[PDB]
């Protein structure tokens, strides 16, 4: 049920892993009905729930989430609000958005996660790595990715990220 | 290897000087974090916010339906300086096509407190409350009228009083709420503030914060207890009792009733 | 009971204020004996349950959670944190340490609290003022609490934190 | 006026050259708030390293029951810098009287991995299981048992499995955690990982997370789907599939697994 949408946005704010993961896929059910109120109901000053609404963006994948989207894995102070934006950014339904929007979103994703793929914390480059892998479907921007990919895998000291560029790169 | 809540970094780590040479990088990421840098750490340096003003006209960064990202923080960022070199762009940021730099720039001359945008503020009530509508698929109305009331109550515009009180009754609980808060700014009559009052005893927890702050702002002494009470978190309600505070002000009773309850809620 | 303290502060990372305020409550009313866990059981990766803990330590207000009020005080990030471990160090029941830890004790409490009546946000300035008030029924501590009292209703930019300071003179 | 969940600044705004000075302040609480600054900011500097080290000596600040404020914090952050010249003054923090002394220096020596702490380690489990009380009054055992196990397993010291072995049966959960732990690192025995699984499925998610990190640091495999299912939040589960990444490390079937489990946590 529609009506019941931002009660259920609601319990991401009550730190139950549970019932929250239990509302987020009520959310994602929905689908692209709930994502104006996912887009305006996040909540700024609660880490652990705004981790949910992103997610749950994410899991819809509707391409009008971009730019909350691309807030979130640039300035969010939040690991788990960030990793959860890195990935949802790959992986957008970039058709639903009218020409050329459906060209140019997904290049601004590419443009936001090679930023972050330059970040300290392991786990967002790692983040960074599987939002870029799924923008494998995308011709134009297969070459910054390969590239960008070959410079982290001689760089990075972390272990876990160099195989998961190993990963990405099959 | 650890986990930390508040990490050391977020990003590239910047100075005052280098988020503003980033701001004209070939890197437009990077001119993005450098603009939300600026007004995160408050840089009230004449440079950045020259630097900014001038991102209020960046043509390099486009998104979504022709928006406009780095003028979105950069409006955002001037907002937070307190520098009124900054209204005329601010100004000029309210005929922007995209709706995220109108809303940028409201807050941000509601921030700023100064009365030169009333005309540009007024001109975005056009058409009055029939015509504040939701475009289909478009997740906000057709103008922010949230932000253009609120900016409106906090720089004085009472002209804009008999255009400002039909969105008492828009659809939009968002929308009554600033109103009421206009509302009781330029009128200062109680019945404005008790509606505030009543949105804290709702179901809705955003709503509630939205008016602390809104309390705040007006400074509504009567709303006390309620605020002190309220479902929200201490830091809502300690903003909401020092604008109360502040409105009261060596020391009367009322002053001291508002810091008893400030006390409490450490 | 007694068997129950852990599950109580357990209570704190569930985020309804509503079932906090009361399992800090139930936590305050045991007194003494639910110190160690207290001290023992902080969340550290969840600010508002970390909250809690401080609150209701500051409550019992057991001088053997000095150490944990400072750092708190000093080093979280957390305002809300910060600001009831700054009402907290003004009110401990010193006299329950052995001597002359009872004199030592107020002393580092209120070099936190001048230390911590520098910061930027208001409200942490607020609070240490509130925690150097709580220190008035030491003689020795006295002086240097007029002093910079005086120094900070003078400098201070907030028209709030100089009426707490005025207040506080009274 | 407004509210911020990670704010701009909780403290004096400090550089590392400036963090290194104020750890000879006249101002006690400006040297504390600098050693934890250099620790929490990572700031590995040769000459951040020798000012630590010298801070373990403090006698200016002490505390409650002959507490030495200072070499807590210096010690604590001198396990975050990785520079093994730490090691010999961390070895005589272990004989300080001050319990939280010798608790940071054995959690900087397990993060240091050098095997030349383990006599000194060694010695801290004098008594064995029977001496392993609780002092009236105090929140604490009388030494630092956690730490000390996880440290002797971190730095290899096989020696000491008999020594340690007994601990699995201590009262206290976190001391039989850290045993299994270190039990699994000098042996290799499987059911000393499995222990450590059981754990993750307890009531307890301090303990949760304890175990999420111990099972990241020993790097065992069966335990990553337990791991991914865990009760505990992402960050830590995280980190403990990294740790068995780590451990099967191009691409073998098993590293694919743990990366899948990981890629389903963002």
């Amino acid at each position: 049920d529609v009506a019941a949408i931002p009660t259920l946005i609601a319990v991401f704010g009550y730190n139950n892993p549970t019932a929250a993961a239990i509302a987020s896929t009520a959310l994602v059910q929905l689908g692209e009905v709930a994502v104006p109120q996912l887009l305006t109901q996040i909540d700024d000053y609660n880490y652990g729930a705004r981790a949910y609404s992103i997610r749950t963006l994410a899991a819809i994948a509707d391409p009008r989430a971009l730019d909350v989207l691309i807030d979130a894995a640039a300035t969010d102070f939040a690991p788990s609000v960030r990793r959860a934006a890195a990935k949802g950014l790959g992986n957008l339904h970039w058709h639903k958005l009218e020409f050329p929007d459906n060209q140019t979103a997904p290049k601004k994703a590419l443009e936001t996660l090679l930023f972050i793929s330059q970040d300290a914390e392991w786990s967002i480059r790692y983040a960074a790595i599987v939002g870029l892998q799924g923008l494998v479907n995308i011709p134009d921007l297969q070459q910054p990715i390969h590239t960008r990919l070959k410079e982290m895998l001689a760089s990075d000291a972390e272990k876990a990220v160099r195989a998961r560029i190993l990963l990405a790169q099959s | 290897p650890s986990v930390e809540e508040f990490p050391a970094e977020n990003g590239p780590q910047l100075t005052p000087e280098l988020a503003i040479a980033n701001l004209q990088s070939s890197d437009l990421s990077l001119r993005y974090y450098a603009a939300w840098w600026l007004g995160k750490y408050r840089v009230k340096e004449s440079a950045a916010v020259d630097a900014l003003i001038a991102a209020l006209e960046d043509e390099a960064d486009r998104t979504e339906l022709g928006g406009y990202p780095l003028r979105r923080n950069a409006a955002r960022a001037l907002g937070k300086l307190g520098n009124r070199k900054a209204v005329p762009g601010l100004i000029n940021c309210l005929e922007c096509p995209d709706f995220y730099v109108r809303e940028a720039a409201a807050q941000s001359l509601e921030m700023l407190k100064d009365k030169t945008a009333a005309p540009a503020l007024i001109k975005l009530l056009d058409g009055g409350v029939a015509q504040a509508v939701q475009v289909t698929g478009r997740p906000h109305l057709v103008q922010p009228y949230e932000a253009v009331l609120e900016a409106l109550g906090a720089i004085g515009a009472t002209d804009a009083i008999p255009l400002i009180q039909p969105f008492l009754e828009h659809p939009v609980s968002r929308v009554q709420c600033a109103a009421a808060r206009a509302m009781y700014q330029l009128t200062q009559e109680p019945v404005y503030g008790e509606l505030l009052v009543k949105v804290l005893a709702g179901n809705d927890l955003n709503l509630r914060r939205v008016a602390l702050g809104d309390l705040g702002a007006i400074g509504y002494l009567a709303a006390a207890e309620a605020i002190a009470n309220a479902k929200a978190e201490n830091s809502f309600k300690l903003i909401a009792l020092k604008g109360l505070l502040e409105h009261q002000m060596s020391i009367s009773d009322q002053a001291i009733r508002v810091m008893n309850l400030m006390d409490s809620l450490l």
